[PDB]
Formats: C-alpha cells, structure tokens, sequence
C-alpha cells in the first residue's frame, strides 16, 4: 500500500489550495500528477467562475462541513466508475477548496478532505487498485 | 469619507422593513430584529422592503452603501476577497469589483466613488403595484462576511438610503449584515447568544 491514490488526492488539492487567498494553506510512474495538474488546471479555471456547476451542485448548502461532502461523494456515484466523472469530481473539490479558504470558513475544507481521506484509503483506494482509476485514465489521456 | 449613519426617518418616514424567515438552519436569508442584523448567503438573493411612511415621488434614488461595524473600520471599504474579483463573474450589467448587486430590478445602476473608492449600488424608485404595500428590492450579496482580504471576517453595515433625483436626503436608515453559507447556524452563535 504505496497510497499513490490517497496522496494523489490531497496532493492535488493541495495544489489548488495554492492558488489564492490562502492562509492556513500556506503555513499548515504513471504520470498521474500531471495528467490531473493539465485536466484538473484547465476545469479549475471554468470553476473558479463563480456561476459554473458548483453553484448548481453545492447551492450554498445549509450545512457546508457535512452535507457538501455527501453532495460532491454521491456525484462521482451518480455514475459510477467513470474516468470522465472522475475529472469532474476532482475539479468540484479543486475549485471548492480554494473559495473555502478564500472565503475563511475553513470548516467546509478541513471536514470534506478528512472524510475524503478517510473513505479513500477505506474503499477507495482498494477499489481503484483493483478495478481501475487513473491508471486506466492514463491510458486514454495520455498514453493513447 | 465616512457617510452620515443616521436614522433619517424624515417626512417620508423611512423605514426598513426585512422577512422574517426564522431562525431555522435551512434558510437563504433570515434578519434578526434582535440585533437588527440580517444573515445572508453566498451569492444569494435579499428580500429587503422599504416601509415608507409616504409615498415618495415615483423616479427617486435608492442608494446602498455598506461600511464595517467596527467605527477604526469604516473608513475602509468593503470588498471582495482575493480569489473572486479575477473570478469573472459578471454577467455584463452587474461589475466584478461590486460586492453589493441588486436582482429582479432590471433598472440597476452602481455608484462608483472616486474620492475614497467607495461602492455603492443606485436603483430609482420602483412604484408600488397592487398588492405590493412595500417596496420589495432584491439585494444579492456575491460575498461572505468572513473573506479575507476584503470584509476579513468583519461584520458590515449596509446603508440603505433614499435621495432625490437631484441628491436631496429624504431618507436613510441601516443595519447590521453577515454573510455566510447558514444563516441559520451563524444566528444561533450571535443572537442566540447575546440572549
């Protein structure tokens, strides 16, 4: 259990979380760190629009610590094991993070990645080594 | 430049008028008579009625203006935190740089001062149709009271003014705002706690 889908996860949302307005962010092969950075890059910055999909995912939800994680969790399920999903499921929490810390909740990052982390290395991670993930997405993205 | 922050109820009688929703969690706005304190959320539309006394004339100047509570504050402006301005999201009536927007009203028209970069937004006086007793102005709020940068989790307060066509004050009132993503939730830590 090498956890390269673990920490590819937060890696890249890390990565995100380096873009700007971040404080606590900044002070605290496969190829499959570039192909997010390009794929997951490119969705950011239609994200990072305000009025894109995640307004129409997260709505601004009465509840943004535990009920965002179930909403962007239950999307990638909404289809299942999709490597055109997955982009989307990536760049959901990417460009979220970023307006998390932006907009000093905090509360809204810091409980959706440890309940992403936790479930990932849980099933996730065993799952996608196994079935396939972004080995399998290597494969058409940048190795077809 | 800090704006005259009184209660001008004037001949018109100026009063502000706000829903009250509740105090339950799921909920877009909701406005705490309490603290007279209103709670937003992001990017979401603001019911605010003008309770005027009298019927002013028809073609007249709303103007809102908001400054921080905190009086070393208020000569500070209220903005935008750092990722959201170069967001792009604009939908080519309503500028990037505006925090305060108003929605419904296609008559919107921003005041942008130069002498101390305050931002206001100015919408003419809406006649009172059948049925509607007051004059009910959609004010949508495309930031949190927490954003750094900007409002760095400060509370503001909006300024909800009513001039002339010329800029003579008839009347001016103003409350308390804060801005999140549940109002519900963020009533219960000051209201809820203050009693």
């Amino acid at each position: 259990m090498s956890q390269s889908n673990r920490e590819l996860v937060v890696d890249f949302l890390s990565y995100k979380l380096s873009q700007k307005g971040y404080s606590w962010s900044q002070f605290s092969m496969a190829a499959v760190k570039q192909a997010l950075r390009e794929a997951g890059d490119e969705f950011e910055l239609r994200y990072r629009r305000a009025f894109s999909d995640l307004t129409s995912q997260l709505h601004i939800t009465p509840g943004t610590a535990y009920q965002s994680f179930e909403q962007v969790v239950n999307e990638l399920f909404r289809d299942g094991v999709n490597w055109g999903r997955i982009v989307a499921f990536f760049s959901f929490g990417g460009a979220l993070c970023v307006e998390s810390v932006d907009k000093e909740m905090q509360v809204l990052v810091s409980r959706i990645a440890a309940w992403m982390a936790t479930y990932l290395n849980d099933h996730l991670e065993p799952w996608i080594q196994e079935n396939g993930g972004w080995d399998t997405f290597v494969e058409l993205y940048g190795n077809n | 430049s800090v704006p005259s922050q009184k209660t001008y109820q004037g001949s018109y009688g100026f009063r502000l008028g706000f829903l009250h929703s509740g105090t339950a969690k799921s909920v877009t706005c909701t406005y705490s008579p309490a603290l007279n304190k209103m709670f937003c959320q992001l990017a979401k539309t603001c019911p605010v009625q003008l309770w005027v006394d009298s019927t002013p004339p028809p073609g007249t100047r709303v103007r809102a203006m908001a400054i921080y509570k905190q009086s070393q504050h208020m000569t500070e402006v209220v903005r935008r935190c750092p990722h959201h301005e170069r967001c792009s999201d604009s939908d080519g009536l309503a500028p990037p740089q505006h925090l305060i927007r108003v929605e419904g009203n296609l008559r919107v028209e921003y005041l942008d001062d130069r002498n101390t970069f305050r931002h206001s937004v100015v919408v003419p006086y809406e006649p009172p149709e059948v049925g509607s007793d007051c004059t009910t102005i959609h004010y949508n709020y495309m930031c949190n009271s927490s954003c750094m940068g900007g409002m760095n989790r400060r509370p503001i307060l909006t300024i909800i003014t009513l001039e002339d066509s010329s800029g003579n004050l008839l009347g001016r009132n103003s409350f308390e705002v804060r801005v999140c993503a549940c109002p519900g939730r963020d009533r219960r830590t000051e209201e809820e706690n203050l009693r």
